[PDB]
């Protein structure tokens, strides 16, 4: 035991089917006629059809309702991998060069291998660094953060 | 001329370590034929000691030194033995000069000047020129050290010839 | 091309008032596409407290440019000008125009505050439209500043950052904000300060070697000038040493192809700093010279 | 020299001293020496202290004495007679 | 404004020109002096203490010694197997002999072909091509290779019915270096290239052209031809097939003296040559005379 | 486990070699961690002094 | 997500790969008419097709 | 000016000829001379093909060539268009590189891809048609750049300790695709290549004033993060190559100048736009809009 504790704090996603009810004639919509724009090339021309439509509520107060009625599924896998911090705070080296290494080795995690292009966006800039796994099988990591 | 002058200045920037003056040769159709001369890839050159020992290998000798052994599977301390071979070569600049000349008025005609003791014209089918290095580690050089000239061409073939530095600068030495 | 900005915030008299005077502005777009929101127009989205001005200059480059047209009650109209017409800008640089002049887009250094359209912590910026030897100019200074500023100690180096903050440019004057805040400096101009270093350090020492190999294949004047030149840099760099710079000959291939590929990796940082793009061209200017007649060069 | 070379709590009062170290060149007359060499020992000296991590002095108008450092004391003073014997 | 040292190299110009002859006198080449050389400033010292040069020149006799000394080891190997089996020697190429013969004359016209083949040999025999080969590097490997594939074990069933192709073979005609001598009237032709296959019906040796055809200086009774294969065998064939086969030994030798004699040279990379090793190469870069030069 | 003889004494579990062959074929590890577990050294030597 | 439960099951040249592997039992000599319940599990070719 | 240029098959063609030839329309096909009328023999790149020749005369005889986009197969002609600078068209991408909305494209030989399946287009006996690769401009810049170093690289060194490195740099990935680059050889493009990149470094290296080349010690002595560790790396296995002197500390600035430093960094800059005009290709088209199979793209045609 290190000597001290730490919550996890994780979230997970869902999948629901909705329902509203909404008040007869809650809410005025005024539409207008459709314009026409033209963009034309040599092969092929391309139209386009915008209709403007204009809302303004009715209701002296709330005159449409929401329920969360269904759920059938789990996006996320509801499991227990931590948060990789090295990730999300690349920039952050020890300041000796050798014990850096040693918990770099420890910790499981690799240092950028060489100086590139990609690097450099990565540690400037951010990307998504992580990859994917080669088989997934309980959907999204919801990872665990630590306090 | 342009080789000689370049070899000059290398062989200045990198006196320091490798410990080597430049020397500055002509080659004509005395050394190699038209074709040889029209062809050539690369030169190279090599020091070798007044032991008999080359300047790239360790100065206590080597591996090498024990006899060779006949068994097919041991070639000749293959791999190791050629390395270490390869590396007492060293590979220097060269430019060729495809068509007849003469030296004198080719060297007048750059810009250099020229003052001989005797102004015999030499003429010469084809010229090479370039430039080879003599060792002097000890700021000392001994009239017994042996250098080794060597053309190659495109088929990988080589020709080699040694001189030996008293025929080189026996004069020019005690002129300085 | 007609490109359609819809506004969902709630807009008063007065903010179309203050919008229907940008009507001929260069306003740019993250993309092109038939109908946006307004909270893509500008550089708005892409400010925040962490980058700076060569991360802005980075993301206009690969922008799209748009001029306006006049407002409806609540959408504006941009259009894409084509290469090689002539339309009608609006200066909205610090600077005055003239004929011939070929000009540049910056972000904008420093405001006014006068006339910005606010709604909602969204507001519209545009970037500046400057002659190109003012925007080389801000911008090596700007640069020449970021690499005073990890020795900023000394009098005289202060005295030198203070006199290249100050910029004049045909009867006018203006200060350019320093790049270093609270003695720190943004990590974009870092790398690209780091980046220029390590070009020059990386190309002191190939250089040399390089020169060799060439050399064994050819050796025209040219080289021989190249290799005097570099013993003269070595000569006088190693005046503060004693004996020899020393340069080996058996050089690991790893190595040899780490630093070539540094050195260019290094060299493509750069390429945004190195080059101004240049879109448009003056070719009549009102008296008012708020305005002017320009052929579109993109 | 030695000084550039050495990896100092803190560069930056190094890096002047050092520079003061370079600075340092002789007239061609006599009578200006004792104030050049002075200033370039006690630059010498706060370098040195520093090297050793030692508290130099730091009060207002005051300024670092030229003193020998981690010499014995017999040997210092076995230095001090000789130089009284030069003068 | 400085001067560059271009100029001052050219103002300065030469002052030399000398002939220089190497060691063994069969090449002269010019050596050009230039008085602005960064050799003037040096401080050099030369000296040519006799003992040195007594020891280099014995060092250079040495050197020259390599070859000869090889042949040397092959005449004395010939003559001590030979007189091992006492004169008796076996049938070894393919070839009809007649028994009305006079044996003893091609007998003493093979002592004729070995006094005139020892007199003529040189550096470009068959023994000095047949080992050349052995010093590349690729050579220890491809002999390790090749012990392993002939000494393994005979397939199972297992893999002969599922898997791999079975391993192929050493090729059934080899390529062997020769020295060929002619007594009737004296003509040695040293380092000639034949190829060697083994006959079905008996197993002797044939002998054939590069190009195909049957060389037939078996049948001719005034030459004896030299062998030497690749492992280092060697046969001395006097005509009607009869040979004496011994291996070439050469312990007698350092490694470093036959190794920087005579280790065939590698390539780097240059103008015209394709990065990928193994393609096929462009026409060679010739810079000639007979031509305007491309620039 | 007694049972299990029919299988636990077969030579095909005590025979390693198809197991070395493809430990061989696959090769040493690149990665850089792998590389500090492969660097070990082990030296016959005479035992006399 | 461990890394294995068994690593002389589910390595590439493990005991178990090499004994129920198919594309191994091939270069061992066995009989293909007796059924085997791991064969659907290990024969990695077929399952990667 | 000839915008449209007619096109004669000196060949008879086959209904499966013609409907390739439909299925073509739109693609981008180089032309060696603007004329008005020409023979099928001139179309595309089997014209010049050549291995044993290398990539880079391949590459230099493409840059010459002029581009026009396919149309109209009307039996035994085809219509060529060449567009003109500005507008708007419709282009079709036959290679398998993935584009995306708003990057810049270039054209290049053709790269070796993974399956080495490939396909023949159109084979009219001996002759075959061969298209360009239309390429967004991070892989060109890439694919000149990686064939640049390996012509530095390779210089005076031998086969083997070559032969890792150069199979290391000739695989190109690029968005989730591996490529090849197919036939590099040292020729004399690539040479005077070389000779003006190495000019380039000469005065690079002689016209840095001391605050940009010590800029970099400073930071390392001032601040620590990975970038810094990263570059550190090579400069530290340098100064270790060369000597064995630990990292020296550098000095107070001797000559402060602001307009020297500013006259020297534009050298500098012309120098190195010098220098990378070596390996940005000319971008012959801007993207914006993208069909969702990636097949073809509306772009801006850019001379």
């Amino acid at each position: 035991h290190p000597g001290f504790a730490l919550t996890a704090v994780r979230t997970d996603t869902f999948e629901v089917d909705m329902l509203l009810y909404s008040g007869k004639s809650c809410t005025s919509v005024i539409i207008n006629n459709p314009i026409v724009t033209k963009e034309e090339r040599d092969i092929s021309t391309t139209y386009h059809v915008t209709q403007n439509i204009n809302t303004v509520d009715m209701g002296l107060g709330y005159t449409s309702n929401t329920c969360v009625a269904y759920v059938n599924r789990v996006r996320t896998d509801m499991g227990v991998r931590v948060q990789d911090l090295f990730r999300v705070f690349p920039m952050n080296v020890y300041r000796h060069d050798e014990v850096d290494r040693w918990i770099r080795h420890a910790a499981g995690v690799e240092r950028p291998q060489l100086l590139d292009t990609e690097t450099i966006s990565m540690l400037t800039f951010g990307s998504m660094s992580e990859r994917n796994a080669a088989a997934t099988v309980h959907g999204q990591k919801a990872a665990c953060e630590l306090i | 001329m342009e080789t000689h002058l370049y070899s000059d200045l290398a062989f200045e920037a990198r006196f320091a370590d490798d410990e080597q003056l430049p020397l500055h040769l002509v080659l004509d159709q005395e050394v190699l034929s038209n074709e040889e001369a029209e062809t050539l890839r690369y030169v190279y050159y090599r020091n070798v000691d007044s032991a008999g020992r080359s300047t790239g290998r360790a100065p206590g000798g080597d591996e090498d030194d024990a006899p060779a052994s006949d068994d097919a599977e041991d070639a000749v301390g293959g791999d190791r033995a050629f390395d270490r071979e390869r590396r007492t070569w060293q590979r220097a600049c060269f430019r060729v000069l495809p068509r007849p000349l003469e030296l004198l008025d080719y060297l007048r005609q750059s810009g250099l000047t020229v003052t001989l003791e005797k102004e015999q014209r030499v003429r010469m089918f084809y010229a090479v020129f370039t430039t080879l290095g003599l060792r002097c580690p000890d700021n000392r050089l001994s009239g017994a050290q042996t250098l080794h000239l060597r053309l190659v061409w495109p088929d990988g073939s080589y020709r080699d010839w040694e001189f030996l530095a008293r025929d080189l600068l026996r004069e020019e030495m005690e002129a300085n | 091309a007609n490109i359609f900005c819809t506004f969902d915030h709630k807009l008063s008299i007065a903010d179309v008032g203050k919008l229907t005077k940008l009507v001929a502005a260069v306003v740019p777009i993250p993309q092109r596409l038939h109908l946006i929101k307004h909270y893509q127009l500008g550089l708005h989205q892409f400010v925040d407290h962490t980058r700076g001005y060569v991360r802005l200059r980075g993301l206009l480059r690969n922008m799209t440019l748009t001029l306006m047209r006049r407002v409806e009650g609540n959408q504006i109209l941009l259009h894409v000008p084509t290469h090689g017409l002539l339309y009608t800008v609006l200066n909205t640089g610090p600077v005055t125009w003239e004929k011939g002049d070929a000009l540049c887009v910056l972000p904008p250094l420093f405001h006014g505050r006068e006339n910005l359209l606010t709604l909602g912590q969204w507001e519209l910026v545009l970037p500046w439209i400057v002659p190109m030897p003012l925007a080389l100019e801000i911008n090596q200074r700007l640069l020449i500043m970021g690499l005073f500023s990890l020795d900023r100690s000394y009098e005289e180096v202060k005295a030198a950052v203070q006199q290249l903050q100050t910029i004049t440019f045909r009867d006018a004057t203006f200060t350019i904000p320093d790049p270093v805040i609270d003695q720190h400096l943004l990590i974009d101009m870092k790398t690209a300060c780091l980046s220029m270093s390590m070009v020059a350090n990386l190309a002191s020492e190939l250089t040399m070697t390089y020169v060799r190999k060439l050399a064994l294949e050819d050796s025209s004047m040219l080289l021989v000038k190249c290799q005097e030149l570099l013993m003269r840099l070595d000569r006088e760099r190693s005046v503060g040493e004693p004996r020899t710079p020393a340069r080996p000959q058996h050089v690991s291939p790893d190595d040899e192809i780490a630093r070539l590929s540094a050195l260019f990796v290094m060299l493509r940082q750069l390429d945004d700093l190195i080059r101004e793009q240049v879109v448009f061209t003056v070719c009549d200017v009102s008296p008012d010279n708020k305005s002017a007649t320009c052929i579109f060069k993109g | 020299r030695r000084g550039y070379t050495y990896p100092f709590g803190d560069r930056g009062k190094a890096r002047d001293h050092l520079a003061v170290l370079d600075r340092t060149e002789f007239d061609t007359d006599v009578r200006h020496d004792a104030e050049i060499v002075e200033r370039a020992l006690v630059s010498a000296v706060i370098l040195a202290k520093m090297s050793v991590r030692e508290t130099l002095v730091t009060a207002i108008g005051q300024t670092e004495p030229i003193a020998f450092v981690h010499l014995k004391d017999t040997e210092v003073q076995r230095i001090e007679e000789n130089l009284e014997g030069v003068r | 404004d400085e001067v560059a040292r271009t100029d001052e190299w050219k103002g300065a110009g030469v002052s030399r020109l000398r002939e220089v002859w190497d060691v063994q006198h069969r090449v002269r080449l010019r050596v050009l002096w230039y008085v602005n050389s960064f050799w003037r400033s040096r401080e050099l010292s030369y000296d040519d203490h006799e003992v040195e040069l007594y020891r280099a020149l014995d060092a250079y006799r040495a050197r020259i010694a390599v070859e000869y000394v090889l042949i040397r080891a092959v005449r004395d190997e010939i003559y001590a197997v030979l007189r091992r089996d006492g004169g008796a020697l076996p049938q070894r190429f393919a070839c009809h002999v007649s028994r009305n013969m006079s044996w003893r004359v091609v007998w003493e016209l093979c002592r004729h072909a070995l006094a005139l083949w020892m007199d003529w040999a040189d550096v470009r025999s068959c023994i000095i091509k047949a080992l050349t080969p052995r010093l590349s590097r690729g050579a220890a490997a491809a002999a390790q290779r090749a012990r392993r594939q002939r000494e393994r074990s005979a397939p199972k069933p297992q893999e002969l019915l599922f898997g791999p192709r079975n391993e192929s073979g050493p090729p059934a005609e080899q390529t062997w270096y020769a020295d060929v001598v002619r007594c009737v009237r004296a003509q040695v032709d040293l380092g000639v290239e034949v190829r060697a296959a083994r006959c079905p019906r008996t197993g002797l040796w044939i002998v054939r052209d590069r190009r195909g055809r049957l060389r037939r200086w078996l049948s001719q009774p005034e030459v004896c031809v030299l062998y030497v294969t690749p492992d280092l065998d060697f046969y001395w064939v006097l005509p009607g097939g009869f040979a004496v086969s011994s291996r070439v030994t050469l312990h007698g030798l350092a490694q470093r003296a036959l190794r920087d004699r005579f280790q065939n040279f590698e390539a780097v990379l240059a103008r015209g040559m394709h990065v990928e090793a193994g393609r096929q190469e462009p026409e060679t870069p010739r810079v000639s005379g007979r031509r305007l030069p491309f620039d | 486990f007694v049972d299990a003889l029919k299988t636990l004494c077969h030579p095909v579990l005590h025979e390693p070699a198809p197991c070395l062959q493809t430990f061989t074929e696959r090769g040493p590890p690149s990665e850089p961690a792998m590389q500090r577990l492969l660097e070990c050294r082990f030296q016959q030597e005479p035992m006399g002094g | 997500f461990a890394a294995t439960h068994n690593p002389w099951a589910s390595q590439a040249g493990c005991l178990s790969d090499v004994l129920y592997n198919t594309r191994h039992r091939e270069r061992l000599g066995y009989n293909s008419k007796f059924y085997s319940p791991c064969a659907q599990y290990f024969n990695t070719e077929e399952i990667i097709a």
